[PDB]
């Protein structure tokens, strides 16, 4: 009974950060709430313990695209961005060629660049020199009076 | 169901030894033979071969740090390698809802069990049934089996694991012999490089929801 | 060193108290559900082990990854990590290194029938003697490589961005220099000296080769936790030359020499002194396999935290500041 | 007793939602269940 009552204060104390870790905030560390990504968590009373119960968020259907790290203003080399959170991805969408669009890190659908998804950084030898259409975020304000 | 340990083979004393200070009763024309001995007054069960002289001569009988015979020294001048007879170990790999079972032999070779094991003596009085097919043993990394056909098929998980990476596979929907299938590795979705200032995105286009329960 | 399993062993409890002789059978007969109780101890015993490293090996397991072609890092020198054509260079140098009794697992009870002269308390031919067993790993040496493999090509592209449900085959140099830039060291610096850091970390990573001795404490703990199996089974085969207050310790010999009514109570002293040793033995495996299991989710911890992530707080993975972490399979861990 | 027990799980679930996209520890804002559930999503990398 003394090898067991020691037992459980340990898994008393396990249970003590699930609660503190997975039901009152979403967790970004893998595999310890649940498989997948965490995303909610909830916990009930079971005979000598707690039950918990994690939704996660389970991926399927992947599909491969070509993406570059950054893209930087042909003519202006020292003006480039990154996304944020996100892809730059080549779209095929029956439209002007070579054109670079985002997409979230988790959900295929891409939309057009803007300053809401992307940062400026520094240039690298990786990033793409893009001569035309010039997404919003590149375009060198030279519209004077 | 599952993989369950029982009782062990015994080798059974083929002949005896005596010796002291017919012809037929020497350690010699015995190497090899699972032997009752009686060496001047020691006595035991074992398996005599032939070892390099070592220990001291005029004290014949050769002992081990936990007081273990391990060797001796005859009247005909030969240095003997003394061991103990060693027993076959027997698992049964048991399906429940076929009620099917196999018999696994320990670590053995198959060329030392038979279909009767009379060579051998145990407790129990009698072993599985094994109908009709009764083909020879099957040799796996594991061991001998008996009772097993080789299938050649690959799953994602079994109930009974023999062992190292096999699975006894049940005939499940007269329940045909178990099969001896393997565990093969689920290769993850790969991703090749490229060699240029691109790379490839694998991205999910769809997805679900999933309750983990603890 | 993380371990995560024990050997797992069954012993014969017939075989263990009686070796044989059937007038210990019936003198045990009346001792009823002893031998059951240690069998069904050590049954279930073997069967967590085996769920403990079903469910470790399928949370170490990758959804995506890349293909460990030859040259795989680039300018950083990571050969010793390739498997060579399964498992790596370092894992061979370390299962090398350390001394383990070979087992069976395979026509090991015809090794032993020659067996030559007994290598030093052979506990690999005393399992056909004592009546114990030692039970193969669930996998194979291959399968393991190929899960710690796969777990290798996956560890660039583990995702600058939210990584868990995306993967971007990204090269190694890219992955590290991202690494770096995250600790507070700049892009102009980077872009410098790229030789320079690669060279720092080939001669870091190169150093291993040459590091598993008496002073690396990691390998003094695997050859601990190989010690410790070897203890407990020799504690296993040495109960049996045990003579608990009897004119012998072979059942054999008493029979031999002593008349029913002396023979019962040798044999009665020698059957309760064998299945005291028997229930110690269950008793300590199932302590070692509690303390394994525990273990064994450390390790499920730190794969999650730091070989498939970079890691912010000190201390966890390793000194100085976390960059990558590597894994290979060990002896028990 | 269980309903104590059941008080302190109710408790727990009815604070789920509101745990706070800002330091959320010494405030609580009492938003729906489906803003949470969204505002989780767009974490983990859904776009709005």
């Amino acid at each position: 009974q003394l090898v067991r009552s020691e037992s459980a204060a340990l898994s008393a104390q396990l249970a003590k950060d699930k609660v503190n870790e997975c039901v009152k905030a979403q967790s970004k560390r893998s595999g310890f709430c649940g498989q997948g990504t965490h995303i909610v968590s909830f916990v009930v009373n079971a005979p000598n313990g707690l039950y918990f119960m994690h939704v996660g968020y389970y991926p399927s259907n992947h599909i491969e695209v070509v993406s570059a790290y950054g893209l930087c203003d042909a003519a202006n080399p020292t003006n480039c961005i990154a996304p944020v959170n996100g892809y730059f991805i080549k779209t095929n969408n029956t439209r002007i060629v070579d054109e670079w669009s985002y997409t979230g890190s988790s959900f295929y659908a891409p939309e057009p660049i803007t300053s809401l998804n992307t940062k400026y950084v520094a240039p690298q030898v990786t990033y793409q020199n893009i001569s035309t259409n010039l997404p919003p975020p590149l375009l060198g304000n030279s519209t004077g009076i | 169901s599952g993989v369950y340990s029982v009782s062990s083979f015994e080798a059974k004393p083929s002949g005896s030894v005596v010796e002291q200070a017919a012809n037929d009763t020497k350690i010699a024309s015995q190497l090899g033979n699972c032997v009752e001995y009686s060496l001047y007054g020691v006595s035991g069960r074992g398996v005599f071969q032939n070892c390099t002289a070592v220990g001291v001569r005029q004290q014949r009988f050769v002992y081990d740090a936990y007081q273990n015979l391990v060797g001796y020294y005859s009247d005909d001048g030969n240095y003997y390698c003394l061991r103990a007879c060693v027993s076959v170990p027997v698992s049964v790999i048991y399906d429940k809802e076929t009620k099917t079972h196999a018999t696994l032999f320990g670590s053995v070779a198959c060329e030392h069990i038979s279909s009767t094991m009379s060579q051998y003596s145990r407790s129990t009085r009698s072993m599985l049934k094994r109908r009709d097919s009764t083909y020879g043993p099957l040799q796996t990394p594991v061991g001998c089996v008996l009772g097993l056909v080789n299938s050649s098929l690959f799953v994602e998980d079994c109930k009974l694991p023999l062992g190292q990476s096999l699975c006894a596979l049940p005939d499940t929907p007269v329940p045909g012999e178990m099969r001896l299938a393997s565990i093969a590795f689920n290769h993850p979705i790969q991703v090749d490089q490229l060699n240029s200032s691109y790379f490839k995105l694998s991205i999910p286009t769809n997805f679900s929801f999933g309750v983990t329960q603890e | 060193y993380i371990q995560t399993t024990i050997q797992k062993v069954t012993v014969d409890c017939k075989q263990y108290v009686c070796n044989g002789f059937q007038k210990c059978e019936q003198l045990l007969r009346e001792y009823g559900q002893f031998c059951s109780k240690i069998n069904q101890a050590l049954h279930g015993a073997n069967l967590r082990q085996d769920d403990s490293v079903r469910n470790l090996f399928a949370s170490v397991k990758s959804s995506q990854s890349s293909p460990i072609i030859p040259g795989f890092g680039g300018d950083f020198n990571l050969t010793l990590l390739e498997p060579v054509s399964a498992r790596s260079a370092i894992e061979d140098l370390l299962f090398d290194k350390v001394t383990i009794a070979d087992p069976g697992y395979m026509q090991g009870y015809d090794d032993c029938m020659q067996q030559g002269p007994a290598s030093a308390r052979d506990l690999i031919c005393a399992q056909y003697v004592a009546g114990y067993k030692v039970l193969p790993p669930l996998m194979d040496v291959n399968m393991e490589a190929a899960y710690t493999s796969s777990l290798l090509g996956s560890i660039a592209g583990v995702g600058w961005t939210a990584g868990l449900s995306s993967f971007a085959a990204i090269p190694f140099a890219q992955s590290i220099f991202y690494r770096l830039n995250g600790v507070g060291i700049t892009q102009q610096v980077l872009s410098e000296n790229q030789k320079l850091i690669a060279n720092k970390f080939n001669q870091a990573l190169g150093a291993m080769q040459t590091g598993f001795t008496t002073t690396n404490e990691a390998f003094q703990k695997v050859q601990d936790a190989v010690n410790n199996n070897a203890q407990a089974l020799s504690k296993l085969a040495s109960e049996l030359s045990n003579t608990f207050g009897a004119i012998s310790a072979s059942i054999g010999d008493i029979i031999q020499r002593l008349d029913p009514p002396e023979q019962d109570a040798q044999i009665d002293r020698l059957i309760n002194g064998r299945l005291t040793t028997l229930n110690a033995f269950v008793a300590q495996q199932l302590v070692r396999s509690e303390s394994a299991a525990l273990s064994a989710q450390l390790a499920k911890d730190k794969v999650n935290e730091c070989v498939k992530a970079q890691s912010k707080r000190s201390g966890f993975c390793g000194q100085g500041t976390h960059i990558v972490s590597f894994v290979v399979n060990a002896p028990n861990g």
